[PDB]
């Protein structure tokens, strides 16, 4: 279980992670895990600049 | 329409200072004649706006009286000689043993050429080149402004 949270604060109350189910994304190494609040790597942050970029030229 | 007075044009020109040489008529005459060639309407989006068009006018004015007073004085033997004298620009000058030589204006055209003719027009053509700069853009509609651009600019 390492760099894997064993709670989640949510509103005060800290709920354990067997609690509930979490899914994240493509799970990035662990030396910058705690740098994506140890989630994943958005999909949003993948396509931000392809997206601009495809709408501008569109433009 | 600007209205003319002789103050203004008296202290701007002090050769044209004597009333009894150049009558108050005869001023404004040139003035209304002038008019043409310089529509006096004032606008705030003329190039030719204000103080600056009101001083165009003025300088073709002394431009058109001193062609008048060049007629009326001559001279050629106490008097108005056939034909009249022309103008235009003195390129190259001799009198005694005393020569002079200047720089030819660069005249593509007539009214530029009739106005390198006097100092006065050519104060007046050096103003209008100088106020010449760029051009217009007549018709065209704000195409852009419906069309997304970078930074959330005029979407």
């Amino acid at each position: 279980h390492f760099y894997e949270p064993d709670f989640w604060i949510i509103s005060g109350k800290k709920y354990h992670r067997s609690h509930l189910v979490v899914v994240r994304g493509p799970q990035p190494p662990d030396i910058l895990k705690p740098t994506y609040i140890f989630g994943g790597i958005p999909l949003t942050q993948r396509i931000y600049e392809r997206v601009y970029a495809a709408e501008r030229t569109a433009n | 329409m600007v209205i003319f007075d002789e103050h203004k044009f008296r202290t701007l020109f002090p050769e044209f200072a004597d009333p009894a040489a150049y009558p108050d008529v005869r001023l404004q005459m040139y003035f209304d004649i002038a008019c043409e060639f310089i529509s006096d309407r004032d606008s705030p989006y003329r190039i030719l706006n204000g103080k600056a068009l009101e001083a165009c006018l003025y300088l073709l004015t002394a431009h058109l009286l001193s062609l008048s007073t060049m007629q009326v004085q001559g001279a050629a033997g106490g008097g108005v000689t056939a034909g009249g004298t022309q103008g235009g620009f003195i390129t190259s000058a001799t009198v005694g043993e005393v020569s002079v030589a200047k720089l030819a204006p660069p005249a593509k055209n007539g009214w530029q050429w009739w106005l390198s003719g006097t100092p006065y027009g050519q104060e007046l053509w050096a103003l209008l080149s100088v106020k010449a700069v760029g051009g217009f853009y007549i018709g065209g509609l704000p195409e852009r402004r419906g069309f997304r651009k970078v930074g959330g600019t005029f979407w």
